[PDB]
């Protein structure tokens, strides 16, 4: 009677920097409440070459906060002549999304690129204009499950810090090993899932096939 | 929470999922949704599992003391009246929408009962909230008199419809056939298999920290 | 939450956690609080994350043109000024942020606890969080004013641990900076598992308490 | 929850408030708060309510009467001051709250010593004694059953300290340290006052 | 759901569709809304599902008590021997007939088994029942009980459900004194169908119930509604 | 508006090797009464492309006007066949309309499907709005939408909205194949409207199946008969 | 289940060996610790440990309870009551309080004890883990592996789910349930200032405290 | 309140009860519900009675003002000569008939004066409407406005009002497809009585319009209803 | 609203509260107040919360644990008198509410010097030091950094003071007056401490 105009579409969105690289990984079903709609909807577009945003919360707004931020970028890039750096990007994500702080997209946001010679950076946002700098970052409904993940292997409480290096191979695999835990044991994440790695040169969209249930 | 039931020729044929959620989460991928009520009698339900887990066990043990006193095997309409008093009492809290099917001096005989503890008689039916996608797939292919073969497969059909098209149903299915003689209870029967299969690796000895340890002996 | 301030003998320790949790979750544990408003202003985050954020990073952006019209560096008292009337025209909006601006201006060393409803006050031990209560227990009780920086920034250290300690939304990493006469350093950009070390030094049990 | 008392006299004007800080009310903040805005022109305005509502609106008047003063070579009198500031307090009283208890004090060449009561909601009325805060009910029987025509100034502090004393032993919130300020003698003298 | 009954020149028709939904969902087709309380009367319940189903519970028990109750102790009638279509037209009319104990000594009045309703549903409850079966008195008769528990003997028709509003003025026209068997099964079938044709809460087949003075004949109807026009 | 009183009810758009076949019942209730059982709910918004319905009928009758002057419009500033709107931009249009509703909170209370042929290699550079053989279609020159009211859109094979979307999708997700031929889809969509039929209050017979081929647009009214399942035994 | 009191508890099953842990935390309000002590693992009986989580005066309410009725039980027969008994005693207790329930979330860990020969000269044989987990109106979930309840659900779910591998001994199955504890009470601000960690076999029984981040 | 149309071989007919109801009290009794928007076509109102009439209002002055504007400049037809009961029945039948301005080529079409209400109700206004009148083009002609301005073309016959759902299947029963001026007249009479019988929003008397391609005849009956059975 | 801080040691257990009497919210009532409820056992009792429900359930837990020392020649176990007390809190906690914040303290022969805290909610626990009311958030850190193993009598007392100048100096509502009970060496010591 009241239309509460938010609904969560679910899904998860996993980021994870390593020294020279960052690796964003997303499902792609878009699910009602206990229904599904789609089996595969895209929660990952690219912004430039080197920097890429990730959403997951209601796919209305992610649609158009994407399509928001690439117009924005695009506009940047032919005032200024030169692509934005991912802190630039960051900053501005921070701005759009803090535009409508009183009606506030239901979106989380993790923003990840490079910006050194190398320098895998990532940033995490909680639907209102604020962004920190993460080593790993995930949201949506795997975001309770996932986090304590990413933090056993990333971070440590270990009493001896095993696995010092970590080779982009070994990350690629740890990312598959989380995203299908998170499949297993949520009920919104996703069948089939994109996994982006943002290396020096460019981009993968390497895709990753999960449980259907 | 995805259960089902039919009629065929000479038995009925009950069908359910394995799963239980918190809402948001899974609890676990392998909990028996059917029931054994008595030998010739099966029960399957949705709704909270708490009460609809006493329940069971309070009708199956009624039954049980029910057909010592009397010397006939129980009869399925004697179920129904039980539990629907059971659930008109309590006006709609103890929400538990319970399949109930199984085989007496009459023909199979398959009940769906309700939380507010109404019931009917059904050829085939499917609640929880998956039942919508388990019911199409159900009406789709439902015939009369369908062989125990090839009813059974059909709530294979049944159940996977709503295991991949809902949400909140999934995991393995289960089956139990009510013939006359026996039952047929199969635990698992279904849920296909090769995903990314995590790779174990545990952590060595010298981890943690256990600042105390007070080991004892017990005899 | 936590957040501190001293105003002590030769410098403000202004001092806080690193600990961002939704709800009941931890949703980051390596934030950074306190913001470079200014060479010699920096300002502290507490409250809604993204409400004092943007409004500080706002506010630097307003001093820097006013520092730069003018070419003679903003005080604290104006700047505090400045943030608490923008922060009134969100009464009713649901804003929350307690900011508390300590700097060095012309006029001394000033610091400013500012409040999401335009709350501008004077002060020399100022705190704000939700353990702030036990952040300024510990301080009233050891607070002189006559500390020196050794032992100002041990006693920064020591309530922001007992602040985390009891409150359970206040952890993670402790930061404890230091204001100069010109500009300001990054005394401690440190670590929080350090429960054994202030009491129950030995780990041998449980810490009854 | 903080305590503003006036007195008036025919040649004094006494203004007493606590010195506290409530906010963070689990707490208090600051021992030493400031509510007193001393306007140029021998005129005072003690606010109560919210802290931040005090700043705002004591703030805005202190302004607009300043500028009043500056492109008028006059000094604002005291009733102007007192109408004009419940003017502005009912002007935004249906647009926003400012919870803000007034206590208008001044000096005037024409209508000597006057003191003005205002209420949150704007409720101005010329009184010869007044109280705000929940304090006021325990310290306006004292401003009655002591108070007497044409008092002194040293009498007027002793019954400040009558009331003062008052909110210590029976008052919720015990508050110790107060501030004064006396309007007499074509001066506006200040002294804190504890216990 | 809707629900009818029609008294006619020697008995009483009661029809009913069957489809119980549940917010615009229907839980199951087929769902039994004729229901035997004696050999002599039936029961047409709707309202809440569950409150119905309860109530007829209830007054089966009822019957059953008072119909052996009211078993009078010797032989009676010792040499009394007083006794006595439609024709799948309407495509798919399932049938069946069964006959009485008759004489009317043991089984009890329709008039009796209707005020258990008042005095069990004079409550915070929910279900309109319809009440029609042969007497040995009041020869066939049908009473209507309301929401609360407020009987009243209807003469000539009673109707009930959510879509008994839609055929309320189409059943008054067609309505005679004294109809025929033929008659009335038809008119009882076209209003039980227009009912459906024009509400959602249309049933699959209706079940139609005629009690007459010595048998119950029980009909289901599988069959749609084409205007033309 | 405020409440959809006059709602429609579920319609099923699947491409088949020919193009795309969506259908959809005549029947506007009024709550739980079937006050209309005429009223058409799939509209022709272009020679191309065809508009679903659900909910609301005023709402949706106020979208058809907006994406019919939209078409005029393009039609008035059309110089050649490539011109004219894809589905895919009424698409991105319909959605940008339902989420603009949704910043203000007059959503218009919808499940707009959008249908329809995503080129011009069929010509059509001869247009009447106001009044052969098919070809094969590669199947990803084939759009269908689907617009939540919440401004949800995706694109899919077989987009079934309203109440269909629990019956009729399952049915597609374990039998749509690609390439079907016509008379295999309609059997199939047959198949899915016959259970909402017993399985759906709001719902009725009397189908307006639509398709989209080379050629056009096209129409018709079956009286899909459901009779199944020997319920009647007593 | 509450905020208030927040605490979590966690069973973990090995080869031949279960554990138990929990965090110490009594939280007056959500955010305000007042104690470190309180142990949310009970001793039922010589092989039958159960876990209570959530508000502390359901927590200890029941626990009298289920140690008044199972001392009664084991007294009244002379014999060493046994988990699958006691479980499903449990779901009975919480169940007659449906409609003012008990604020818990029990955790049920403890050895089976078959009851074969083992021998031509031998009596009672090897034991079985018997994990399980309910909630506060007592449904028995059931599970062949590791079990959780508390505010930490969610948060140990995704960790034992990860971690979690089939078969371990005393020591292996230590360390995992240690690390699926530690790492799940650091992202978590409302429990975990302590972590007591239970491991027990058919022979000993270990109790461990771990170094656990108190934050 | 209740408000038919029909539309027959010739011409469109609407009928309404006339009762303003206010909580179980009529606020008055003979309130007209057919409003003249334009000499070929009329409106009968429903809904809440302050916005039914603040609309027709509106429309009217749309009307009048897309009246003169499609008014073609010089003068037509110049050789052109195109042209073409019930007595008291009915007890108390008023009666007067008015003729057009024939060719059609000022007055504007029906399905025009029927989007103005889309147009214009499209919001948190609660009234439905039926418009019925002659056309050029389309000859006669029924558009039935709904509660939110969803307007359908009825081709047969279209009901509103409280009292519409007691003759919905009534109505549907007794239509044919071409009915005379006579079977139309005693149709919609019957209907409107039937559905005033057994409704508390039942009018006094009840007004009947007819729209013809040449005139329109407008009847006032006074008459009650009395069922033998 | 009033502060109870409780502190255990090896050989002593001091429990401290105000003397205020909050009643009248708007104001105070008595200025020594009477909390505490001696057990004969070398026990005590110290209650928080509304003062009406302070005497009904105080005294009642007395009665009652002097009966069972009575009926029984024993002296009752501070474990039990411990566990006695929350089980009729929580016994009564869905029935009646009894907002009341227990510090339950006592000496054993068995197991020495215990304190135990518990809360409206019958959340009882054994703790090394406790705090209740609204002056917990502002005591409990005194009661961590300056406390630790094996303290004297005469150090405690210094914390405790450390404490009250506290809640003088940053507590909302000012309490300076506070009443202390030291148990030590079989002794139950009462002295009253101000400011
Ligand atoms: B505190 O717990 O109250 C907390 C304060 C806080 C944390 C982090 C940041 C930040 C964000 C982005 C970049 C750098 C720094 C600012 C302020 N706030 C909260 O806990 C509340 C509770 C739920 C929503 N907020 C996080």
């Amino acid at each position: 009677k009241r239309w509460y105009p938010y609904i969560d579409n679910g899904g998860t969105v996993i980021g994870l920097t390593g020294k020279d690289y960052v690796i964003l990984a997303a499902d792609t079903r878009l699910s009602l409440s206990y229904s599904i709609y789609t089996r595969f909807c895209p929660k990952i577009s690219k912004l430039t070459d080197k920097c890429i945003i990730g959403s997951s919360g209601m796919q209305s707004d992610i649609k158009t906060l994407h399509s928001l931020l690439q117009k924005k970028i695009q506009l940047f890039v032919l005032e200024h002549s030169h692509y934005p750096d991912i802190h630039v990007i960051a900053r501005l994500l921070c701005v759009i999304l803090y535009s409508r702080r009183f009606f506030p997209y239901y979106a989380f946001n993790i923003l990840a690129g490079v910006d050194e010679n190398n320098k895998g950076v990532l940033y995490n946002y909680d639907s209102v204009g604020s962004y920190c700098e993460a080593t790993h970052s995930c949201v949506g409904s795997g975001s309770q499950l996932i986090l304590p993940i990413l933090d056993n292997r990333v971070e440590q409480k270990n009493q001896l810090i095993k696995n010092t290096n970590f080779n982009l191979g070994d990350d690629i695999n740890f990312v598959k090993d989380a995203i299908t835990s998170a499949t297993e044991r949520d009920i919104y994440t996703g069948d089939k899932t994109l996994i982006y790695v943002i290396d020096k040169m460019g981009i993968n969209v390497n895709t990753l096939d999960l449980k259907q249930d | 929470t995805t259960i089902c039931g039919l009629v065929c020729q000479n038995a009925v044929i009950l069908g359910a999922d394995t799963r239980a959620t918190e809402g948001p989460i899974v609890a676990d991928k392998n909990c028996s949704k059917l029931h054994y009520i008595s030998k010739n009698i099966w029960c399957a339900g949705a709704g909270v599992a708490g009460d609809l887990e006493h329940t069971t066990l309070w009708l199956q043990h009624n039954v049980e003391l029910h057909r010592l006193n009397t010397n006939t095997q129980p009869r399925v309409s004697m179920c129904v009246s039980r539990l629907t008093q059971e659930l008109f009492k309590y006006q709609g809290y103890k929400v538990c929408a319970i399949v109930l099917g199984g085989v007496d001096v009459n023909g199979p005989q398959l009940y769906g009962i309700h939380p507010h503890g109404s019931s009917c008689l059904l050829p085939f039916t499917a609640l929880g909230s998956g039942s919508l996608n388990a019911m199409a797939v159900l009406e789709a292919k439902y015939r009369d008199n369908m062989t125990i073969e090839e009813g059974k497969n059909l709530v294979c059909e049944a159940i996977c419809a709503g295991i991949f098209n809902d949400l909140g149903s999934g995991g393995n299915v289960d089956i139990c056939v009510i013939t006359k003689d026996s039952y047929q209870h199969i635990r698992p029967y279904k849920e296909p298999n090769m995903r990314l299969y995590h790779l174990p690796h545990p952590t060595i000895y010298p981890k943690g920290t256990t600042p105390i340890l007070s080991e004892k002996i017990e005899y | 939450t936590t957040t501190l301030a001293f105003k002590f003998k030769d410098g403000i320790i202004v001092a806080v956690d690193s600990r961002a949790s939704m709800g009941s979750f931890i949703s980051s544990q390596n934030v950074e609080k306190i913001i470079e408003i200014n060479k010699n202003i920096l300002g502290t985050m507490a409250g809604g994350a993204a409400d004092c954020l943007y409004w500080e990073k706002y506010l630097g952006k307003i001093i820097k043109i006013y520092e730069l019209r003018n070419n003679e560096k903003i005080s604290v008292r104006a700047a505090s000024t400045i943030l608490s009337n923008i922060l009134y025209q969100y009464k009713g909006y649901g804003l929350c942020c307690g900011i508390i601006l300590s700097g060095y201006d012309h006029t001394g060393f000033n610091m400013f606890y500012v409040d999401d409803s335009g709350k501008k006050v004077e002060g020399n031990l100022f705190s704000c969080g939700s353990g702030s209560t036990y952040a300024y227990s510990i301080l009233d009780s050891a607070y002189d004013y006559n500390l020196n920086l050794d032992q100002a920034v041990e006693l920064a250290r020591n309530a922001i641990y007992h602040a985390t300690f009891r409150d359970g939304g206040s952890g993670g990493k402790v930061r404890v900076f230091h204001i100069h006469k010109n500009g300001y350093d990054k005394i401690i950009e440190g670590e929080d598992v350090f429960d054994l070390h202030y009491h129950y030094t030995n780990p041998e049990q449980k810490d009854q308490y | 929850m903080d305590t503003l008392i006036g007195l008036r006299g025919n040649n004094f004007v006494v203004l007493a408030a606590d010195t506290y800080s409530i906010n963070s009310i689990i707490k208090l903040k600051n021992d030493d708060n400031t509510k007193f805005y001393d306007i140029h022109g021998n005129k005072c305005l003690l606010l109560g309510g919210s802290i931040g509502d005090r700043l705002q609106f004591g703030e805005f008047i202190r302004k607009n009467v300043h500028l009043y003063q500056y492109q008028n070579n006059t000094d604002m009198f005291v009733k102007s001051f007192a109408f004009f500031t419940r003017k502005n307090l009912a002007y935004y009283l249906r647009r926003n709250p400012f919870e803000v208890n007034c206590l208008i004090a001044g000096y005037d060449k024409k209508d000597g010593y006057q003191l003005y009561w205002c209420d949150y909601l704007s409720n101005m009325d010329s009184v010869n004694k007044g109280a705000h805060g929940y304090g006021a009910y325990l310290v306006s029987a004292i401003l009655d059953k002591y108070y007497h025509e044409n008092l002194t100034v040293d009498e007027a502090l002793d019954i400040f300290k009558l009331c003062f004393e008052e909110l210590k032993k029976r008052f919720l919130l015990t508050q110790i340290n107060y501030e004064l300020r006396i309007m007499y003698d074509n001066k506006v003298e200040t002294q804190y006052v504890t216990v | 759901t809707t629900i009818i009954g029609i008294i006619y020149d020697n008995g009483v028709m009661l029809a009913c569709d069957s489809r119980t939904s549940s917010g615009t969902f229907i839980s199951n087709k087929c769902s039994r809304k004729i229901n035997r309380i004696n050999e002599n009367l039936y029961v047409c319940r709707s309202g809440a599902s569950a409150h119905s189903q309860k109530i007829i519970e209830i007054i089966k028990h009822y019957c059953v008590s008072m119909k052996n109750e009211n078993r009078k102790k010797g032989r009676f009638h010792e040499g009394e021997t007083i006794y006595d279509d439609n024709n799948l037209v309407t495509k798919n009319k399932y049938f069946y007939e069964d006959k009485f104990n008759d004489y009317n000594p043991l089984v009890e009045n329709v008039a009796h088994i209707t005020k258990k309703i008042i005095y069990t549903n004079n409550n915070f409850l929910s279900c309109a029942l319809i009440f029609g079966g042969y007497d040995k008195i009041k020869k066939q008769q049908l009473y209507a009980v309301n929401l609360n528990g407020s009987i009243i003997e209807k003469h000539d028709f009673a109707v009930s459900g959510s879509g008994s509003i839609y055929i309320q003025s189409y059943l008054q026209d067609k309505y005679k004194k004294f109809m025929t068997k033929k008659e009335c099964f038809n008119l009882i079938l076209n209003c039980v169908k227009y009912a459906m044709h024009n509400d959602n809460s249309s049933g699959g087949l209706i079940r139609i119930v005629n009690i007459t003075k010595s048998f119950v004949e029980e009909f289901t109807v599988v069959n749609t509604q084409m205007n033309f026009q | 508006t405020l409440g959809p009183v006059v709602t429609g009810t579920s319609v099923i758009a699947i491409k088949y090797k020919h193009g795309i076949m969506i259908a959809a019942d005549r029947k506007a209730s009024y709550g739980s009464y079937a006050k209309f059982q005429n009223v058409e709910r799939i509209f022709k918004i272009n020679n191309k492309t065809v508009m679903g319905f659900s909910g609301e009928l005023a709402d949706a009758q106020y979208l058809h006007e907006l994406l019919t002057r939209k078409n005029i419009n393009n039609l008035s500033e059309k110089k050649r066949k490539e011109d004219m709107y894809t589905p895919q931009h009424y698409h991105s249009y319909v959605s940008r309309v339902f989420y603009v509703r949704k910043n203000r909170i007059d959503p218009l209370f919808n499940n707009i499907i959008i249908a329809g042929i995503n080129s011009q290699k069929y010509d059509n550079n001869d247009d009447n709005v106001l009044l052969e053989e098919y070809k094969e279609i590669h199947k990803d020159d084939l759009y269908i939408g689907f617009v939540d009211m919440h401004g949800t859109n995706f694109c899919d094979d077989y987009i079934t909205t309203g109440y269909a979307r629990y019956f009729a999708l399952t049915l597609l997700r374990d039998h749509y194949k690609d390439n079907m031929t016509e008379e295999e889809a309609r059997i199939l969509i047959n198949e899915c409207l016959r259970i909402l039929y017993f399985r759906d209050a709001t719902s009725s017979n009397f189908i307006q199946i639509v398709k989209v081929t080379s050629k056009g647009v096209e129409y018709e009214e079956p009286y899909i008969l459901p009779c199944v399942l020997n319920s009647a035994d007593y | 289940i509450y905020n208030y009191n927040g605490g979590c508890v966690l069973g973990m099953s090995g080869s031949n060996c279960v554990a138990i842990a929990c965090d110490l935390r009594l939280g007056a309000n959500t955010f305000t610790t007042v104690s470190t002590k309180f142990s949310k693992i009970f001793k039922m009986n010589n092989n039958v440990y159960v876990g209570l989580s959530g508000l502390a005066t359901d927590i200890q309410t029941l626990y009298e309870i289920l140690r008044y009725r199972v001392n009664l039980y084991e007294v009244r027969q002379d014999a060493e009551m046994d988990v699958e008994c006691f479980a499903n005693m449990l779901s009975s207790i919480l169940y007659s309080n449906r409609f003012s329930p008990y604020f818990v979330n029990p955790i049920v860990v403890g050895f089976k004890l078959k009851h074969y020969v083992d021998e031509e000269g031998e009596k009672k044989v090897n034991y079985e883990p018997y994990l399980t987990a309910y909630d506060l109106i007592g449904a028995k979930c059931e599970t062949r592996d590791f079990v959780v309840n508390g505010v930490t659900s969610e948060q140990l779910f995704g960790m034992c789910e990860s971690l979690y591998v089939k078969d371990q001994d005393e020591n292996g199955l230590f360390e995992t349930i240690s690390q699926c504890l530690l790492s799940a009470l650091d992202r978590d601000c409302i429990s975990g200032w302590g972590a007591e960690v239970l491991v027990l076999t058919p022979e000993k029984i270990i109790k461990k405290k771990l170094k656990a981040r108190m934050d």
